[PDB]
DNA sequence: ATCGATCGATC
DNA sequence: GATCGATCGATAAAGTTTTTTTT
């Protein structure tokens, strides 16, 4: 996939260009390479795995087991351990056949002092989960982060991709700035906690695609 | 690393005043720097001369 | 201005 | 009837500061 660290064993070779499109005229050519071979840089579940936290099961302690375990360098404060793990222990889709449509999905949130680790946790959390999100400073925005119409550099045509919110089937949706969102957005969230979906108005085409999700909030005091 | 000289609001900063009315990230300010300078002026007759020595 | 295609003439 | 030569016709170009409503 395009967008990793690379490393490619190619022979070389050259090839010549026409000048004019229509003629058979050529003189300066232009290289390219052959890939011989190419390096980056359900899982497979055993048995011994299950055995081992067998043992871990029969231990009591693993809640304060995982308790200490999630702070590697972190103070204490065991109130804000019990949810973290238990957010990600995201329950299961309790669905009915008929009627209800309830997901066990909940939503923590915290706030307060300044610059507690509020980051390097939620770097944490995303450590621990490989398909999940990570918020930006205006990287999303109201019409930023999805229903697009934009003008690619190789077809300049329609492309429709998802928000991080959809992005998230998976894993656990970390967000941050929650109290200087702009108000033209933090008006779509209400749906996802509602609906679990993303209603989109655009030019292109109406959708109701669902977005199976679950959400943290880091707010920051005034 | 980053060497940021925020230039002030209008006038003279008011020492009076309060802070922040011409800096304006509060939350970059908190903890994500750790000190801070300053350069006011007071009108002073032996260093200005000598200042105006330093610039003549 | 150059290249390709079509038509005409010659063998 | 087929092949070769000559003549005629067709084929190649490029953009990104002012002005409107709107949030």
């Amino acid at each position: 996939r395009a967008g990793d660290r690379i490393e490619v064993t190619g022979t070389f070779r050259s090839i010549p260009i026409r000048a004019n499109s229509r003629q058979r005229v050529l003189s300066l050519y232009k290289t390219y390479v052959d890939v011989v071979h190419v390096k980056k840089v359900v899982r497979q579940i055993t048995d011994q795995d299950l055995a081992k936290i067998r043992e871990v099961a029969a231990r009591e302690d693993l809640y304060s087991l995982l308790a200490r375990s999630i702070a590697p360098s972190i103070y204490e404060l065991e109130d804000v351990k019990k949810g973290i793990l238990l957010q990600l222990f995201g329950g299961t889709n309790k669905t009915f056949t008929k009627g209800g449509r309830y997901r066990g999905d909940i939503n923590i949130l915290l706030c307060g002092d300044p610059s507690t680790s509020k980051s390097q946790i939620l770097q944490y959390v995303h450590k621990i989960t490989p398909r999940g999100v990570y918020t930006s400073g205006k990287g999303s925005s109201a019409v930023g982060l999805t229903a697009y119409i934009t003008r690619d550099v190789d077809t300049k045509q329609l492309v429709l991709e998802s928000g991080a919110l959809v992005l998230s089937d998976g894993g656990v949706c970390c967000i941050d700035e929650f109290d200087k969102m702009s108000d033209s957005t933090r008006s779509v969230l209400h749906e996802v906690m509602e609906q679990q979906t993303i209603s989109i108005a655009k030019a292109g085409i109406i959708t109701t695609l669902n977005a199976r999700s679950s959400i943290l909030a880091s707010a920051n005091p005034i | 690393s980053i060497l940021a000289a925020a230039n002030p609001l209008y006038g003279r900063y008011n020492p009076r005043l309060s802070p922040l009315d011409n800096i304006n990230l509060p939350a970059a300010l908190l903890s994500r720097f750790d000190i801070l300078f300053l350069m006011l002026d007071i009108p002073s007759r032996d260093d200005d001369e000598k200042l105006a020595e330093h610039v003549t």
